[PDB]
């Protein structure tokens, strides 16, 4: 019954002022993409950086298990579109936010479904 | 300022090649200056990115399901920015195996730890990517001798699991280099020496095969060749640059949609090698991608 919970660690480190994970893979693009959260190649737009999934993901980063059953990343050998405002920590908005399953854009980052 | 600041990097002019040096210490000009890289970029980022960019200048072969391994892949930082820059290079569906001593996370599809000699493929590959480097080799109180280790585990992988028209590209220094590697580059249609401008303050280089022949299109003496390059370096100040990295609107690897035949050693004729010197064909079978890594077991 007993789980470890690194995902609600981590927001308690970071908002007890912790430091955000580091060494995010950050690519270089032209910043003309589509601006989805999660693509195959770098998509960032001009308000985005392009990051390397694996090194965004904090179960990838802290080598523990995906929680979910076959273990499964979403992020792991893919390209992650973070808002330039929040690029200091990659890892915190992947674990904050969610992806539209429509548009394929971060809720509230880009989504605009529900307009 | 110099016009090959525009460039991804500086390639060995062919009449260095040519040369009967004498191997001498590596003296830098611009030694000890940095470029200046855009906000947020690694080095590593950066200097794979000018790789990529010179490669797309050759005749790299481009089959479908291509396959790539990247040895060296890890870095201290516990990831692999080396093989996130390959995997967007590379076209989609690409397979992208690397490995690295120490453990790391990485995007490519499958990742191998351990010591590079511990790898075994079943299959053969298209591309061949090493950045193993080992800081204990820099000793300037010694002679500068040709290396083994790793260096030795790459020339037989490339003879034995390189198909042919595959390419490469192998990192070297000044100290960290070997003479069979040098010899090996004379089985390719092609090869030079890669200076990425935004390491040129740096004795590194990438030795860059184009199009395997498996056999020697030219008698290369390594111990020869070495000192020619660092005659090279040692008479050609490159200025730091990053400009390149600025124009990435032509950086994916075109599909070119190689051919791939299975073909035995009897049936290369000077057609088929003709056609393996353009890269416009890659020799080896097309079976599964297996991997595996040898474990010493003891207590
Ligand atoms: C210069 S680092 C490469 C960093 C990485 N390519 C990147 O993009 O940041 C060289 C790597 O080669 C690895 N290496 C050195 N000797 C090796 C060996 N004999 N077998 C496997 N890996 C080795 C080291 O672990 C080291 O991480
Ligand atoms: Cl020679
Ligand atoms: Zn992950
Ligand atoms: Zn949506």
């Amino acid at each position: 019954a007993f789980a470890v919970d690194a995902a609600k660690a981590y927001k308690d480190y970071l908002a007890s002022g912790g430091q955000p994970i580091t060494n995010c893979v950050k690519m270089l693009c032209t910043h003309t993409g589509t601006g989805q959260a999660i693509t195959v190649t770098p998509e960032a737009n001009m308000d985005q950086e392009s990051f390397g999934g694996a090194s965004c993901c904090l179960y990838c980063r802290c080598h523990i298990d995906h929680p979910n059953p076959k273990g499964f990343c979403d992020l792991k050998g893919k390209y992650v579109q973070i808002p330039t405002t929040c690029a200091n920590d990659p890892v915190g908005f992947t674990l904050k936010n969610t992806v539209c399953t429509v548009c394929g854009m971060w809720k509230g980052y880009g989504c605009s479904c529900d307009q | 300022m110099s016009s090959q600041a525009w460039q991804p990097g500086v390639a060995m002019p062919n009449l260095y090649k040519m040369q009967r040096m004498l191997l001498e210490k590596c003296d830098l000009q611009n030694y000890g200056d940095s470029a200046t890289l855009p906000k947020g970029i690694m080095m590593n980022v950066a200097k794979y990115t000018q790789l990529c960019q010179y490669l797309n200048t050759l005749t790299l072969a481009v089959p479908y399901n291509m396959r790539v391994i990247h040895f060296g892949a890890g870095s201290d930082k516990g990831v692999a920015p080396g093989t996130a820059v390959l995997r967007q290079w590379l076209p989609t569906g690409t397979l992208l195996v690397d490995s690295d001593l120490n453990d790391f996370v990485s995007d490519a599809d499958s990742t191998l730890i351990g010591d590079c000699a511990t790898v075994h493929t079943a299959n053969k590959w298209d591309l061949i990517i090493s950045d193993m480097y080992d800081p204990k080799t820099k000793n300037v109180t010694k002679e500068n001798d040709s290396k083994e280790g790793f260096f030795t585990y790459i020339c037989g992988f490339i003879q034995q699991k390189l198909a042919l028209g595959g390419s490469v590209a192998i990192k070297i220094t000044e100290h960290s280099w070997n003479a069979d590697l040098y010899k090996l580059m004379g089985h390719f249609a092609w090869w030079t020496a890669f200076v990425t401008n935004v390491n040129a303050s740096s004795s590194e280089a990438f030795l860059i095969g184009c199009n395997y022949l498996g056999k020697p299109r030219e008698q290369i003496d390594g111990y020869v060749m070495h000192a020619n390059y660092i005659f090279w370096r040692n008479t050609n100040p490159i200025q730091l640059s990053s400009y390149s990295l600025f124009d990435m609107s032509k950086f994916p690897l075109k599909l070119r949609g190689t051919a791939v035949m299975s073909l035995k050693e009897g049936q290369i004729n000077d057609m088929i090698l003709s056609l393996l010197s353009k890269g416009r064909l890659i020799i080896r079978e097309n079976n599964r991608v297996v991997i595996s890594s040898d474990v010493l077991v003891n207590n």
